[PDB]
C-alpha cells in the first residue's frame, strides 16, 4: 500500500484503541479492513487471526504491525466476485425463476447460512428492494451489494 | 511585522494561552509562530458571523453588567479584571489560563468570539464530554468501581487524597459516574449564572 | 544522550518523548544517571556530571541536536563574494560530503 | 437459489435453470440421492440429512455465499464501524483533567449563555439563512411525493 | 513595535501588538525596563566596532529578520512532512546579509543537490532535516551571524 | 509574585462606568492567595426581555445617532439638534432636566448607565393583551357595553372626557371592541421622539 | 387607557421609531418569521406522511 493510503489506515487504526497504547481488539480487524476497500470474510480473517472463539475474540489484541500485515495478507486477493458471479449468486432467491427474489427468504439465508447475520444485518441489506408482494429485483440487488 | 496583528494579539492571543500550565506547571503552551493560531483551533469552537442579526448581539443582551471599555469592550485589564468579578480564575501560575480569554480587547467585535470562546476556549465538549463518552459504549455511562480502578491504576497514578476529594464529588448516579454531565455541568441551555 | 539524540534527530518515529524513553531504555541503571522526579509527562532526566547533578528538559531537543551541516550551502558560503563570509566558512573539512 | 455455490466449479455461464443447477450444487457436498426430494418448488429431507448438510452447506458455502454475506458485512461496516473510533488521547485528557480535578468543578465559562436564550430570535440563523433557502425548497419536494 | 513612529510603522513593515505569528502571550511586559526607550539604546551600540547605515537599515530589517528568523522556519508541513520556506523576503534579507545568494540558498535548503556515485542525491530534506539546516541556518544565521 | 495580575485589575474603570458612576460599582475581588477569587460570581441573569431586540439595539446605536457633533459625549446641543433633525424639539429647560437625569457628562457610558438601570415603567404588551383577553368568557371578543360600563363605573374611574377620547380611538366593530388591536394601537414599536 | 389620556408625556420614554428602524437586526427575521412558520409547516407534514 502507498504511504498515503496507509496514513489513512494509520488513523483508522489509531482511532480504534483501548488502554491508549497502539492496541486494537481482534474484533475490529475485519470491519476496519472492510472500510479500507476490502470485504474480508470472517472465515478469511479467522485464518489470519488464528481461530479465536467469542471470548478471546473479544479479549485478544492487535497492534499496528499485526494489523497492517493482516490487511495486506487478505488484500492481495484470490476469488472476489463480479456481476456475473453475483447475479447467479443472487438469483439465489428466485422462487420459480422469476428475475425477482424472495422477501422473507433473503432475510432467512442471511440468518441461516455460514456467516450468520443478525436480524439487524439481514434487514438492512434487504429492506425496500422488494415490492408489494415482496419480490426483489436481484439484477439490481447485485449491483447494490457490489458497489457501495 | 504582522506581529502588529500579533501585538494587538499579544493582547488578544495571548487570548489563548501563554501562562496556561498553572498548578500542573509550565507546559509547552500556545506558540508565537502564526500558523499555530489554528491549533488553538481545536474542536469545541463555534463563531457566528459579523453582521449576525443576533447570536452575536445576545452578548449585548447581557453586555451591561460585564464590560470594561465602554465604547464597548473587556481588555487584558478586563479578564485581568472581569473574571475575578464574573466567571473564574487565576494564580500567576494559572494567570493567562483563564486570563487567556482576554489578554487584550474583547471589543463587541470579540464578544463575538468570547461567547465564541465560551463555546470553544477550554477543551470543550468534543474533548471534555467525550473524554469518557468515548470510553463509554453507547446510550450509556461508565462504572464507578472501574473509574476508581482507572484514576489510581491507569497512567500517572494519583493519590488517596486525590481520589477521596474526587469521590465525594463524583456524580455517582446509579452505580456509575454521570460522565457526560460531570463535564457538561459546564454547558447546556437553561442557565445565565456564571461565565460569561 | 547526544548519540541517542543524533540517531533520534535523524528519526521520524522519534518524539522528544521517545528520546527520553530511549534514554531510560539504554542507560537506566548507570551510576551517574537518574530519571526525572516522576515527570515523564514533561520528559526530563537528572544526571550526575563530574560536578554533580542537573535536570535537562527534552521538549524540542531533537531538532536542537541536528545541524546537518549542508555542504551545498557551506560551499556557497565557502566561495562567498562579500565582506561578510569568505573568511568564517573556510573550515570546509567537517562538512557533509556523503 | 441458496445451495448454488457448493459447486462454484459446476455452474458457470451467467444464468442456469433452477431445478437442474440445484442437482449440480447438491452433489458437490455429497447430499445422498435417497435423502433430499425435489418437487416443483419444495425440497424434502429425511431425518438427519437436510440440516447437517444445511449446516455443512454453511461449511461448504463458504466460497461464494459466505463471500456474499461478506460483501454485505463490508457494505454495512463502512457505515456502522463507530464504537471504538475515538477514546485514545481523550482518555489521556481525563488524566489532564484528573491531575487538575481538584480544580475542575471550579470552572470559568459555565452557564451564562442560556436562561435568557428562550427569549431571543436571530439564533443560528446565518448558518441558517443560506442553507434555509436550500432547506425551504427541499422540504417542499419531499412532502410532495409522499 | 513600541518605538514605532507611524511613518516607519508603514515603511519598516510593522504588524501591530499581538498581530503576530509567535509573539506569544501577547505583549508580556518586563519588570523595571520599558521596551519603548530601550529601542534607542540598542539601536546605538552597533556603530562602535563599525556597522554602516546600509547595514543598519538592514539591521532594522534584522528586526524584520529576527521576527522573520522567527519566520525562516520550515513550519512543519502537516501533509507531506518534508517542510518548506514561508517567506522569500525573509531569505532575501538573510542571504544578502550573509554574502552568498538568496535563490542558491533556498534551493539547497530544500533540495540538497548532493552526489554519491552516479546518483546526484537530489531529494527533499524533512522539516527536521531542512528546517534543521535552516534552523541550523536560521540560527546559524543567529550563530554564524553571531 | 501572584501579584502582577492583581495590579492590572484597575483599568476596567478607565473606560466604563466608573468615570461617571462610581454609582455603578467596581466590586473588590482578588484576595492575594489567588485560589480565593472563585467566590466572586454574579449568579442568575434572567427576567423578561431586558435587552428587547427592537429597542436597546437602537438606543446604544442612537449614541451614534444622538452624538451629533461627534465628540464622544452628549451635549445639550446634541439632544436638541438631533431631535430637530427628526422633528419635535424639547425646550432647553426640558432638555436641561433630561440631561440632569444624570450628573452632567452624559457620554457613551453615562447614557447607557441610566438607560439599562431604569427597568420600570408601563406594563408589557402581552400583559396588556391579558387586560381584556382575561375578561372574555370564550374565544370571542368584548361587548362594547361592558367596556363602556366598566371604564366609568368600576374601580379606578374615568371621566366622560377620558372615555370619549379613548372612544374615538377605540376600534369598535360588531358592537365589540376587539381588544387585541387597540392594545397594539397604544404600545407597539411606538413613537419617536421622547427620550433619550 | 389613562396613560393614553395622560402618560403619553415625559421626556424619557416615547423614543421608539422614526430613525430607529434604521438600526438593523430585523431584516432576514421578517422573512424568517414567515418562512419559519412555513418551515415547521414543511417539516411536520413531511415527517408525519
Amino acid at each position: 500500500f502507498s504511504e498515503e493510503q496507509t496514513a489513512e489506515f494509520k488513523e483508522a487504526f489509531q482511532l480504534f484503541d483501548r488502554t491508549g497504547d497502539g492496541k486494537i481488539l481482534y474484533s475490529q480487524c475485519g470491519d476496519v479492513m472492510r472500510a479500507l476497500g476490502q470485504n474480508p470474510t470472517n472465515a478469511e480473517v479467522m485464518k489470519v487471526l488464528g481461530n479465536p472463539k467469542s471470548d478471546e475474540m473479544n479479549l485478544k489484541t492487535l497492534k499496528f504491525e499485526q494489523f497492517l500485515p493482516m490487511m495486506q495478507t487478505i488484500a492481495k486477493n484470490k476469488d472476489q466476485g463480479c456481476f456475473e458471479d453475483y447475479v447467479e449468486g443472487l438469483r439465489v432467491f428466485d422462487k420459480e425463476g422469476n428475475g425477482t427474489v424472495m422477501g422473507a427468504e433473503i432475510r432467512h439465508v442471511l440468518v441461516t447460512l455460514g456467516e450468520k447475520m443478525t436480524e439487524e444485518e439481514v434487514e438492512q441489506l434487504v429492506a425496500g428492494h422488494e415490492d408489494s408482494n415482496g419480490c426483489i429485483n436481484y439484477e439490481e440487488l447485485v449491483r447494490m451489494v457490489l458497489s457501495g | 511585522m504582522g506581529d502588529d496583528e500579533k501585538k494587538e494579539k499579544k493582547k488578544k492571543s495571548k487570548k489563548k494561552a501563554e501562562e496556561e500550565g498553572g498548578d500542573a506547571p509550565a507546559a509547552p503552551p500556545a506558540p508565537k509562530p502564526p500558523s499555530q493560531k489554528r491549533r488553538a483551533q481545536r474542536s469545541g469552537s463555534n463563531v457566528f458571523a459579523m453582521f449576525t442579526q443576533h447570536q452575536v448581539q445576545e452578548f449585548k443582551e447581557a453586555f451591561q453588567l460585564i464590560d470594561q471599555d465602554k465604547d464597548g469592550f473587556i481588555s487584558k485589564n478586563d479578564i485581568r479584571a472581569t473574571f475575578d468579578s464574573l466567571g473564574r480564575l487565576c494564580t500567576e501560575q494559572e494567570l493567562d489560563s483563564m486570563v487567556a480569554e482576554a489578554p487584550g480587547p474583547i471589543n463587541f467585535t470579540m464578544f463575538l468570539t468570547i461567547f465564541g470562546d465560551r463555546i470553544a476556549g477550554t477543551d470543550e465538549e468534543d474533548v471534555i464530554v467525550n473524554a469518557f463518552n468515548l470510553f463509554d459504549e453507547g446510550d450509556g455511562k461508565c462504572k464507578e468501581e472501574t473509574l476508581k480502578r482507572s484514576l489510581t491504576t491507569w497512567g500517572e497514578k494519583f493519590s488517596q487524597d486525590e481520589v477521596d476529594q474526587a469521590l465525594s464529588e463524583a456524580p455517582i448516579d446509579g452505580n456509575g459516574l454521570i460522565d457526560i454531565k460531570k463535564f457538561a455541568q459546564i454547558l447546556t441551555k437553561g442557565a445565565k449564572e456564571e461565565g460569561a | 544522550v547526544l548519540a541517542l539524540l543524533d540517531e533520534e534527530c535523524w528519526f521520524p518515529k522519534a518524539t522528544d518523548t521517545s528520546f527520553v524513553e530511549k534514554l531510560i531504555q539504554e542507560q537506566g541503571n548507570h551510576a551517574k544517571f537518574q530519571k526525572s522526579k516522576q515527570l515523564k509527562d514533561k520528559t526530563e532526566f537528572c544526571i550526575l556530571h563530574y560536578a554533580g547533578k542537573v535536570t535537562y528538559n527534552a521538549s524540542a531537543w531533537l531538532t536542537k541536536n541536528m545541524d546537518p551541516l549542508n555542504d551545498n550551502v557551506t560551499s556557497l558560503l565557502n566561495q562567498s563574494s562579500d565582506k561578510f563570509v569568505a573568511d568564517l566558512w573556510k573550515d570546509v573539512d567537517r562538512i557533509v560530503g556523503l | 437459489q441458496r445451495y448454488e455455490i457448493l459447486a462454484a466449479n459446476a455452474i458457470p455461464k451467467g444464468f442456469m435453470d433452477g431445478k437442474q443447477a440445484c442437482i449440480l450444487m447438491i452433489k458437490a457436498l455429497e447430499l445422498d440421492p435417497n435423502l433430499y426430494r425435489i418437487g416443483q418448488s419444495k425440497i424434502f429431507f429425511r431425518t438427519g440429512v437436510l440440516a447437517h448438510l444445511e449446516e455443512e452447506r454453511d461449511l461448504k458455502i463458504t466460497d461464494v455465499i459466505i463471500a456474499f454475506q461478506a460483501q454485505c458485512r463490508g457494505y454495512l461496516a463502512r457505515k456502522a464501524f463507530a464504537k471504538r473510533q475515538q477514546q485514545l488521547t481523550a482518555m489521556k485528557v481525563i488524566q489532564r483533567n484528573c491531575a487538575a480535578y481538584l480544580k475542575l468543578r471550579n470552572w470559568q465559562w459555565w452557564r451564562l449563555f442560556t436562561k435568557v436564550k428562550p427569549l431571543l430570535q436571530s439564533a443560528e440563523r446565518e448558518k441558517e439563512m443560506a442553507s434555509m433557502k436550500e432547506e425551504f425548497t427541499r422540504l417542499k419536494e419531499a412532502l410532495e411525493k409522499s | 513595535i513600541a518605538g514605532a513612529s507611524e511613518q516607519m510603522r508603514n515603511d519598516l513593515l510593522l504588524e501591530g501588538f499581538n498581530n503576530y505569528t509567535f509573539l506569544s502571550n501577547g505583549h508580556v511586559p518586563i519588570p523595571a525596563q520599558q521596551d519603548d526607550e530601550m529601542f534607542q539604546e540598542t539601536l546605538e551600540a552597533m556603530t562602535i566596532m563599525g556597522f554602516t547605515e546600509e547595514e543598519q537599515t538592514s539591521i532594522l530589517r534584522v528586526v524584520s529578520s529576527v521576527l522573520q528568523l522567527g519566520n525562516i522556519v520550515f513550519k512543519k508541513e502537516r501533509n507531506t512532512d518534508q517542510a518548506s520556506m514561508p517567506d522569500n523576503t525573509a531569505a532575501q534579507k538573510v542571504c544578502h546579509l550573509m554574502g552568498i545568494n538568496v535563490t542558491d540558498f533556498t534551493r539547497s535548503i530544500l533540495t540538497p543537490r548532493i552526489k554519491v556515485g552516479r546518483d546526484v542525491v537530489q531529494k527533499a530534506q524533512t522539516k527536521e532535516q531542512a528546517d534543521f539546516a535552516i534552523e541550523a541556518l536560521a540560527k546559524a544565521k543567529f550563530e554564524r551571524l553571531f
